[PDB]
């Protein structure tokens, strides 16, 4: 494979370590759906860091009975054990009925990133393979600035 | 020729058939000493314990020459099989009667030895 | 053999004693395998004699015994200082690797081993997600590159063992 | 939703009772559900052997152990576990990486049930109906009953203790 | 989807924002499902908030190792707390074994709602449908009423 989405343009088929020799299509195919799931979570998950960094703590509660203004729960790491375990089994559930939801089997439409969020759409003018690329090369980057800003919020000891 | 589990499964085909003495694509000399090397490195093990040198820093030299000396006469009854039997059950085509079978008492002995003396560093690191 | 992997411009096909002189595809395969296993070994032995004396672990081997990576001496005299427990666990690493992910397919090329990718990477170690498959013709210079570094530092990894054995030691001494 | 007939009536409620409430038998070859019974045995197997282990630890019948560690070993058999030196963990480690070893390198198990690692269905015949005595098919959804409910036993075991003592 | 069960006489159209696609089968069906189970769910909710103040509380211990007598438990939510998690953990299995017994996957029987559960094992008669819309009626005024009643015992103490 040296024609999909992921081959913008700095880079060109770029494998270094040879995953794709003698490429076995469906490792290639799970491996492109990991890559999209992985750069949309990265992409939540930096703005998970960024954004609440300057925008404040949210205004509310969190927890009703266990008095978590937002302001307790530090934003980086350590922030795994400040939010209640409920809530972590909370968010956990909702990852996992938005998976177990539409299927992501191998050759079902889940299989190739598409799911169904349509947000931007744009009537086939030359701009598909821009926004699905756009996608992927956000993805990547926001997978690296995401390896980046841990590393940073555990070396240095939080946040930034 | 009858069948058993124990000796007709799967399992017992690929495992018997499996070994050295039956691996396929191993030289007589491969077999001889793979064979060799399990036997020195098991019969290290009762001589430095239970022997008449337990108790003594020398217990795994004495274990290991011990060892050496049950291969070398082991190797010498598999040489007297060779010369009197001649198996020939081994041998490539030509060559001599039991020719494959003394190759491979002959690495035997090269592998326990070998075998012995792995088991020797082993005791005495660690 | 000339015109397998491993010929390379500064002697070409070596084979002085002619140990691979007859064909016998079988022994030249098994020597391949052997020569880059040794090779691999060799250069993960030679990595393993330099980077201690410069970046000792942080942590401490056994927090039981107190046993720190910053005290262990480097080179032939961890086989009787490092305690048998780790010793032991690593033979036994070893043995799952090659008995497991690293276990020679003979139907695939000698050191080609489906779970590692190209310059070594453990492909496998990620929920056992398996890796390249030997091309010798694209990697060739990588190929080439691999086994002769690994004959350079199996020739190293010798050289050190014997420093350590004549020095005693495996500071600036042995290194000369 | 039928069984995907390479399972065919192997397991449920009753032998016919093709269970899987989650879609993890559909579009999947029969190589794959081949494996996910021979994971299933395997998984099954191990608990077995485990919940017998554990009850004869839990019961006073640990020696080689006793002896090992010079001194009464603890009934609960996680505390044992625990009691074992790395040296003996690591052995149990080795000796069933060579078992899975021989299952795969030297002796592979037979490509129609992988679960048949012994290679038991070379020297079988099958159930058949002019044998009055035929229970291979019986015998079969006894180890698979007994492995699916050892497999949740072993599970209440081990996470019953180490969280309650 | 017309001539199942909701149609009635006040309302039977009632929908003013659902009906996404007004097709989806397999959405539909599922939304019947959730309809059966949540009725059936919200009418014994409301019972044993019926049933405990009229009519007064058993009589009896609920646990004999830890003395917690039927009655003295609150009536309305606070019991989630006293009644002992070796109870609630029983109840959980027993509403799993109910859920997981009968295979819940949409398109068997139990999907759309007969659980097997036929008392009256109506004999598929005209009596079929009016039990059926009974059953379903009386499900969504059950499924407003403990919403009310859980509301009302979250603002004043307990059930009233
Ligand atoms: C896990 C994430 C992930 C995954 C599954 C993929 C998957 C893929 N990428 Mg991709 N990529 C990623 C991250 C990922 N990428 C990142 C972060 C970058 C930016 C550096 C890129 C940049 C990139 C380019 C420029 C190109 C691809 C291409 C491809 C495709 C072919 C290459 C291949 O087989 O990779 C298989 C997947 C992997 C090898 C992922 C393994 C990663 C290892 C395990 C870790 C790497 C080190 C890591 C940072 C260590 C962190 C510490 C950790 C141990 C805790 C394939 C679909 C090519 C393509 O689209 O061709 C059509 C292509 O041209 N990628
Ligand atoms: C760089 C930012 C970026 C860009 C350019 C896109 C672009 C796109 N996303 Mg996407 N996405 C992003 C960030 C981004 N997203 C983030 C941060 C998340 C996490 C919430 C998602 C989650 C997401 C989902 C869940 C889905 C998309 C989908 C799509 C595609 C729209 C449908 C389409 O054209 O299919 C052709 C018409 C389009 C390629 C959809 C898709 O690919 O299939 C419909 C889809 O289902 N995205
Ligand atoms: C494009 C991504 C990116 C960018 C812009 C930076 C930016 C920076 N890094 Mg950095 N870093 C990144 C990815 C990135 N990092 C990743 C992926 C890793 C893991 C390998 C690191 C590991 C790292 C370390 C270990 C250190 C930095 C440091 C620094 C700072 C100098 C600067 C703010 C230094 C720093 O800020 O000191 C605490 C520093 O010592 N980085
Ligand atoms: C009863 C004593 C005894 C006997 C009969 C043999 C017999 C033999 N030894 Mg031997 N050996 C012994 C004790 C003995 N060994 C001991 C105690 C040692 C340790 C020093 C050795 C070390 C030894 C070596 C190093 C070699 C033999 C070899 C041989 C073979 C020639 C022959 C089978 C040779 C061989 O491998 O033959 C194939 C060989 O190279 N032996
Ligand atoms: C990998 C090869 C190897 C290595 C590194 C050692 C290493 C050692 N051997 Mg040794 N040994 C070996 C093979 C080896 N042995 C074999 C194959 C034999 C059988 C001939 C012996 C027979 C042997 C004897 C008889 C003695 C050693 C001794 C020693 C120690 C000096 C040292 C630990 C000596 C010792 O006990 O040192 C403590 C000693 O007396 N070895
Ligand atoms: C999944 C299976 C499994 C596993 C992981 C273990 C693991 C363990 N058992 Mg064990 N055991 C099992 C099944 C298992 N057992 C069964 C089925 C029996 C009944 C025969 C026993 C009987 C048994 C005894 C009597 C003892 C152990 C002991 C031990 C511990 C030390 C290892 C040892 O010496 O084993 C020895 C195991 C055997 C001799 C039985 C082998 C039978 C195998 C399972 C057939 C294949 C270790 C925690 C010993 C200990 O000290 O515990 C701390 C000990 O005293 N087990
Ligand atoms: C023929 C093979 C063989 C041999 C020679 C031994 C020999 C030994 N085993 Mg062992 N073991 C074996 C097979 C074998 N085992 C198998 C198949 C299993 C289960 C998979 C174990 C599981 C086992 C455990 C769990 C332990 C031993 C331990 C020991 C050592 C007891 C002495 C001691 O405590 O040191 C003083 C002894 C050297 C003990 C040990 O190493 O203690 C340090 C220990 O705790 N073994
Ligand atoms: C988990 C993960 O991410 O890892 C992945 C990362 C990688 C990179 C993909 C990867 C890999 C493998 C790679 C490419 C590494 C390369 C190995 C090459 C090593 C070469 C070596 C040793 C050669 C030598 C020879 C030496 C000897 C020299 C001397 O000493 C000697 C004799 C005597 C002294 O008197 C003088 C001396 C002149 C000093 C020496 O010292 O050097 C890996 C690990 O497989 C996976
Ligand atoms: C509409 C259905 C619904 C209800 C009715 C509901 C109700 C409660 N949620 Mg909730 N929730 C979602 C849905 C619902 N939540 C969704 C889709 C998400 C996105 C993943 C989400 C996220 C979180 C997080 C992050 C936390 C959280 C909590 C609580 C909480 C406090 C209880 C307590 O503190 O006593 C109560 C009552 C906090 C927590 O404690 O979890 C128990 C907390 O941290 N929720
Ligand atoms: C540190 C950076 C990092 C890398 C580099 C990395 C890489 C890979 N992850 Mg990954 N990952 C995280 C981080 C990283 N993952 C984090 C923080 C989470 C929690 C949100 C997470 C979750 C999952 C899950 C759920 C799965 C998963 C997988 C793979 C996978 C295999 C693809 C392939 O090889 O085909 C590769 C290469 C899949 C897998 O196969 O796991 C058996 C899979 O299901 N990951
Ligand atoms: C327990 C068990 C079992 C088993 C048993 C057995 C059979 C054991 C054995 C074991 C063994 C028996 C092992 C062995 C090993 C060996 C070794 C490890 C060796 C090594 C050697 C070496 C390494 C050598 C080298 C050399 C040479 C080759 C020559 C020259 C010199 C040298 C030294 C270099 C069974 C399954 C039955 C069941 C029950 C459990």
């Amino acid at each position: 494979f040296e024609s999909e989405l992921g081959v913008q343009a700095p880079t060109g088929f770029w494998d270094p370590l040879g995953f794709a020799k003698d490429g076995s299509m469906k490792a290639f195919k799970r491996r492109r759906a990991s890559e999209i799931k992985h750069g949309r979570i990265a992409m939540l998950a930096t703005m998970g860091y960024i954004t609440p960094e300057i925008t404040g703590k949210f205004p509310g509660y969190l927890s009703p009975s266990t008095l978590l203004k937002y302001d307790d729960i530090p934003n980086g790491l350590g922030a795994i054990s400040k939010v209640p375990a409920l809530g972590w089994a909370q968010i956990f559930v909702y990852c996992g009925y938005a998976e177990l939801s539409q299927d992501q089997t191998p050759g079902s439409p889940g299989a190739e990133g598409n799911f169904g969020f349509k947000v931007l759409t744009s009537s086939d003018p030359d701009s598909l393979e821009k926004k699905l690329a756009s996608e992927i090369a956000n993805g990547r980057l926001a997978m690296m600035a995401f390896t980046g800003m841990a590393t940073q919020d555990g070396l240095t000891g939080s946040a930034w | 020729q009858i069948r058993s589990p124990i000796s007709d499964s799967r399992f017992a085909k690929n495992f018997i058939g499996n070994t050295a003495f039956y691996r396929e694509g191993l030289e007589n000399w491969q077999r001889g000493l793979e064979i060799g090397m399990a036997h020195g490195y098991f019969l290290v093990g009762p001589f430095t314990t239970l022997g008449p040198l337990r108790n003594t820093p020398e217990a795994a030299t004495v274990g290991l020459l011990s060892a050496c000396a049950v291969i070398g006469i082991v190797s010498v009854g598999g040489l007297l099989f060779g010369a009197t039997v001649k198996p020939r059950a081994f041998d490539k085509d030509g060559a001599t009667a039991g020719s494959g079978f003394t190759e491979i008492i002959n690495w035997h002995a090269v592998g326990g030895l070998g075998g012995a003396g792995f088991c020797h560093l082993l005791l005495t690191l660690f | 053999f000339e015109g397998e992997l491993g010929v390379t411009p500064p002697m070409g096909y070596f084979d002085p004693l002619g140990l691979s002189s007859d064909g016998d595809k079988k022994t030249f395969i098994r020597r391949r395998k052997s020569e880059l296993k040794n090779g691999r070994v060799a250069m993960w032995a030679c990595m393993g004699w330099i980077v201690p004396e410069w970046y000792r672990f942080p942590g401490e081997l056994s927090p039981s015994s107190g046993l720190k990576f910053s005290e262990i001496p480097n080179g032939m005299a961890a086989l009787k200082a490092l305690p048998t427990e780790a010793w032991a666990q690593m033979g036994a690493f070893v043995a799952l690797l090659e008995l497991g992910p690293l276990w020679q397919d003979e139907s695939r090329a000698p050191g080609d081993f489906k779970t590692c990718a190209k310059y070594g990477f453990p492909m496998f170690f990620v929920g056992g997600r398996e890796g390249s498959d030997s091309d010798p013709v694209k990697n060739q210079y990588s190929l080439n590159s691999e086994i002769n570094n690994g004959r350079l530092a199996m020739m190293a990894i010798t050289g050190m063992v014997f420093q350590n054995g004549i020095t005693g030691t495996t500071g600036p001494e042995m290194w000369a | 939703r039928e069984a995907p007939k390479v399972l065919a009536g192997t397991g449920g409620p009753l032998p016919e009772s093709f269970w899987d409430p989650a879609g993890f038998t559909n579009n999947k070859t029969d190589e794959e559900l081949l494996f996910y019974r021979a994971a299933e045995l395997k998984h099954g197997r191990i608990a077995m052997a485990a919940v017998v282990g554990w009850f004869t630890n839990a019961s006073g019948f640990h020696y080689l152990g006793d002896l090992w560690l010079k001194k009464p070993a603890s009934d609960n058999p996680i505390e044992a576990f625990n009691q074992l030196s790395l040296l003996g963990v690591f052995q149990m480690v080795f000796f069933i990486g060579c078992l899975e070893w021989l299952t795969t390198v030297p002796c592979p198990p037979p490509k129609d049930a992988p679960w048949d690692v012994i290679g038991m269905s070379d020297v079988l015949e099958e159930d058949t109906d002019e044998n009055p005595m035929a229970e291979y098919k019986k015998i079969q959804m006894q180890e698979l009953n007994n492995s699916r409910l050892a497999m949740v036993a072993i599970i209440g075991l081990i996470v019953q203790a180490t969280t309650t003592g």
